[PDB]
């Protein structure tokens, strides 16, 4: 099947390893100028972006840093071992290592530059790694930028391996799984110390998709209740089927000449329908899939089956019409003609089931008894090992049930049938003889299916939901017959094998589940908080549904992706996904203050104010802050349209300040800022109404103007009525750069738990059930 | 003092109601009550204090459902419902006692002890039933 | 000094559409007594089906209203409410389509159909008024000259 | 608009017409299309606003 292909294709977890440190920021060498403006020799080193693509617009950036936000998520490690990172410094005195090859090329580009000072080339020689063997832990020098510096300090200080050991493997076990005495678990390895392993994500469906998502809801049931089928085990050493109805039609006493009733018992009695019964019936269970009920009222035995099959399952797995329809058949049919009593006259839509009106109506003792352990057998919600399941009632795990069961239908052989013929009588006490001639038979069978029910119960990780569902499972009730009929004495329990592989299934199912909902969380808390009010989040969602790999997005419309938007809206932020949107919350505006392309707006007086003294400038018409001017922002702008302030400053001569990221021109031509250019790129907004367009002007007045003369030869300070609100780079000091980065010395990382643990199982023959008895006690 | 006089009256009527040989019929709603008082109560710890001499008592609600399997209830059934009614007619005699020595001059009307006050949380509405006193 | 046919202001802002999904949630968790589960069913289904639109039930009562308003805003007549001879037919099915299809994209008349709305209008009007004009005029002149 | 087809698979899904025993099985998710949405869309603000 397609739907087993999928769920069985899901891979654990992909391990991310980090092969290289997280960088944004690299030293570069610029030139340096004078007070005055003129060139010195000695250059020095920046911090400048490692790729600058700043876009242009405060919108633009904040999809630029959720971008970011997204990459670092890919970045970020499950585990990290510095050694792999290490390579050689050629400078180094002992001949130590650096972490990565990336602060090796920038240890060796200091160190060969004539222009370093002494006192750094010492440092650098100093620059080697510590090993503590002892505590498994080695520290590496690395040069990084702060911001670089806090990304991989977290990614070193945030992994998610823990140690791995036999006692962790053995827990990884079910805990019932353990506690059962069928199975003998074995080891043949000593897991070292140094061993490390990831645990899944189990938290417990946090969108409650079980509530209000039914076409969602369906499509997982239906997926538990494919596995649950490919889990369920086959049932081995049936009685011969030829033999069975060999017996059957001696029992019935069959006549060629006449028509019967009993002939119709032997429709549908086959191994391959007994298999299917007892599959489709424990995984419905498991998976909690409703199921309906597929019968003839024509075939009593069906009907007795049926009986036999409302006594195990609890009701509330079977869509109501159809057990409605099989509990009026049983009451019109077996009890009430059995009694005497008037065919029911039940109305469809009745708050009560037939069965709960006949066990009203029937004054028959053991009857009576049996009506009400059916109409008020109900699973029981019982959190085990911290998931939710659906237990059974211990008599039905037992097999009491199938005595009570028997009492009554021995009650109903013995009576008189008034108002029927006898033939009639006939044909009810020969099906009522198959049933109970295997009465040890369908204790065993009881048995068997609450056992193997509990087994593969042990091995589900999500929450045992117990809602009707969409779509039903259609089970026959001949398959029922063929499994009473059919059932041996032969026990049948989950291989130790198939109890690891559903559970490692389901724990894959669930750690996928729990990542995505992650995943789709964080982007769409990061998206809220950078106040992104133009982005549809459906993109979101369909990748979440995509990636859970059970879902056919194409049939998923738009409205339900929305409200799955909505409810993951309300959970909160994985821990080490939340911090690292602190750290680039905190840094976004640093980082975007380093870029080169774009400038944080442009103040437009209109009076002469002194070109700012830099060294890495010259002279700059730089504004470190908007301070004592009105702000107008670009972004509001561009979103309403409206131009009237902006027009009305513009063509008044106000001094404001546009604030915005904004791309600008730079110009180191002392004859333009004579000119005064910088002053003549704002007509445009009052032509066009379009900000856009603007890219204000960056004066570079220094020796390497051409017309620097001007400057130098009339003690001239450059004046320009217009300043770009930008930002001036930090400087590279290589000494505070340096950080000791610790990781372990070495690990291995192991994936599968379960490889580990060998298991098998005690003789068949001898496997107990929850009472310490045998699970099958026919000879 | 409502959920207290609930749970008073559900335990008089499950003394009274719970008896061997009865119909589930003449039970089925008082069964249903019981459990539901069993659920909100399961979980939750109270004590009674140690005005005067009455003594520090603790309690621990960590109780099954009463069964709903039998067509007429029987010797076990009524056995596990009297240990189950036994301990809660003794939590609910010690809180009755825990409130009755106890007085304000403040807000007299408001319950004074800790188990009562914990009693009138929202939670516990759920206990609520017929008060006909 | 144009007689306007305006909505109730929970209609305009679609919060209403909030107590309809209220009321048929209600709906969806009711017994429904003496019906047919399998009917019962269907119905609560598609009483949640539309239910589960409430985010985009109310975008399309904030659209509708706001449409409304704006092309309403371009009538120079007295919208006056009468019980017309003939009506319109309005398909169930197409408020069906209608509720079950609309996603999120916002769409309101451009400036320029708003302009050539609002000059038909005007030039309706003004039509209507100087074809009353010459009627008058007409009418009287004869009744004045003794056209009898 | 929302896709019709998709739109069309969940309202059969949810409503389960064909297990039910209505005399017309077929026409009613008939008239369920982007075109009916937008006469309708059409019909109500026209019918408003005249």
């Amino acid at each position: 099947e397609s739907i087993l292909k999928k769920l069985e294709d899901i891979k654990p977890e992909q391990v991310k390893k980090q092969t290289k440190l997280f960088r944004i920021f690299e030293p570069r060498q610029l030139p340096v100028y004078r007070a005055n403006g003129e060139k010195e020799l000695r250059n020095r080193w920046y911090w400048k972006l490692k790729r600058d693509t700043l876009p242009d617009g405060d919108y633009d950036v904040r999809e630029y840093f959720l971008n970011l936000y997204d990459q670092v998520l890919t970045e970020m490690p499950d585990y990290l071992l510095l050694k792999d990172m290490a390579v050689e410094n050629k400078n180094s005195r002992d001949a130590g290592k650096v972490v990565d090859s990336e602060t090796a090329a920038i240890c060796d580009a200091i160190f060969q530059d004539e222009e370093t000072e002494g006192v750094v080339r010492r440092f650098i020689a100093e620059m080697r790694q510590r090993v503590q063997a002892d505590r498994n832990v080695v520290n590496y020098p690395s040069i990084l930028h702060p911001i670089d510096h806090a990304f991989n300090e977290y990614f070193l200080q945030h992994q998610l391996v823990e140690p791995l050991n036999n006692d962790i493997i053995f827990n990884y076990i079910p805990e019932r799984i353990r506690n059962d005495v069928n199975y003998i678990l074995n080891m043949d390895r000593n897991l070292p110390s140094t061993a490390r392993y990831i645990r899944p994500n189990l938290l417990q469906d946090r969108l409650n998709l079980h509530d209000n998502f039914e076409s969602l809801w369906d499509t997982i049931t239906t997926s538990n209740y494919i596995l649950a089928r490919s889990v369920v085990p086959d049932l081995k050493e049936l009685v011969s089927t030829e033999a069975q109805i060999q017996k059957m039609s001696q029992d019935l006493q069959l006549e060629a000449l006449t028509i019967q009733s009993e002939t119709q018992f032997l429709t549908g009695i086959n191994s391959q329908a007994a298999n299917d019964c007892f599959k489709t019936l424990i995984a419905a269970m498991l998976s909690q899939r409703t199921m309906s009920l597929d019968f003839v009222t024509t075939n009593y035995m069906s009907l007795i089956s049926g009986m036999w099959l409302l006594t195990v399952v609890p009701n509330d797995m079977f869509i109501r019409e159809s057990l409605v329809a099989c509990q009026l058949a049983i009451i019109n049919t077996i009890i009430y003609p059995a009694f005497g009593m008037q065919r029911m006259h039940y109305r469809n839509g009745d708050p009560q089931t037939p069965f709960q009106i006949a066990e009203q109506q029937i004054q028959n003792f053991q009857v009576a008894n049996w009506l009400h352990f059916v109409n008020n057998n109900q699973f029981r919600q019982v959190v085990i090992d911290g998931v939710l399941n659906q237990v059974l009632n211990d008599n039905i795990r037992n097999g009491h049930v199938v005595n009570q069961l028997m009492e009554a239908l021995m009650q109903l052989s013995r009576q008189q049938f008034p108002t029927m013929p006898v033939d009639y009588k006939r044909s009810i006490q020969r099906g009522i003889l198959l049933l109970s001639n295997r009465l040890g038979q369908l204790v065993d069978l009881t048995r068997l299916l609450a056992y193997n029910y509990e087994t593969l119960m042990a091995c589900i990780t999500m929450n045992m939901q117990h809602v009707q569902t969409l779509t039903t499972e259609k089970l026959q009730l001949t398959s029922v017959t063929s499994l009473c009929m059919l059932i041996g004495n032969a026990t049948v329990i989950p291989s130790p094998q198939t109890l690891f592989h559903y559970y490692n299934v389901n724990v894959n199912f669930h750690s996928n589940y729990n990542e995505r909902i992650n995943d789709a969380v964080a982007i769409i808390t990061a998206a809220n908080r950078l106040n992104l009010y133009q982005k549809k989040m459906k993109s979101i969602v369909e990748d979440f549904l995509k990636r859970l790999q059970i879902f056919d997005i194409s049939r998923v419309p738009d409205d339900q992706m929305y409200r799955l938007r909505d409810r993951l809206r309300l959970l909160p932020v994985e821990i080490r996904r939340l911090d690292i949107f602190n750290l680039i919350l905190m840094n976004m505006e640093q980082i975007e203050r380093a870029s080169d392309k774009i400038a944080q707006g442009v103040i437009i007086a209109y009076r002469d104010m002194q070109l700012e003294r830099d060294e890495m400038y010259g002279y700059v018409n730089i504004a470190r802050n908007l301070d004592g001017f009105q702000q107008i922002n670009l972004e509001e702008l561009m979103r309403t349209g409206d131009y009237a302030q902006i027009t009305n400053m513009l063509l008044n001569n106000q001094p404001v300040a546009l604030v915005g990221a904004l791309p600008f021109i730079t110009d180191s031509s002392v004859i333009s800022l004579v000119a005064k250019l910088d002053a003549t790129v704002f007509a445009q907004i009052v032509k066009l109404r379009k900000v856009d367009t603007l890219k204000p002007i960056l004066y570079k007045i220094n020796s390497d103007s051409n017309d620097f003369y001007l400057v130098a030869n009339y003690d001239w300070v450059p004046t320009s009525t217009t300043k770009v609100y930008k930002q001036i780079p930090q400087q590279f000091d290589f000494r505070a750069s340096m950080h000791m980065l610790t990781s372990n010395l070495t690990f291995t990382v192991y994936s599968d738990l379960l490889a580990f643990v060998s298991a098998d199982t005690v003789e068949p023959i001898n496997a107990v059930a929850f009472d310490n008895m045998r699970i099958m006690n026919e000879l | 003092m409502d959920v207290l006089y609930s749970l008073s009256k559900t335990l008089k009527d499950a003394r009274d109601k719970i008896v061997e040989g009865t119909l589930y019929s003449n039970v089925s709603d008082l069964i249903q009550q019981f459990n539901q008082m069993i659920i909100t109560m399961n979980g939750n710890e109270f004590q009674t204090g140690g005005i005067g001499n009455l003594p520090i008592r603790n309690w621990n609600f960590d109780f099954g459902l009463l069964g709903t399997t039998l067509l007429n209830l029987d010797a076990n059934y009524v056995e596990t419902a009297r240990n189950t009614i036994d301990y809660f007619v003794d939590f609910v005699d010690n809180v009755c006692m825990d409130e009755m020595v106890r007085e304000s001059q403040r807000n007299g009307i408001a319950p004074q002890s800790d188990s009562l006050r914990k009693l009138s949380g929202i939670k516990f509405k759920r206990i609520n039933f017929d008060n006909s006193s």
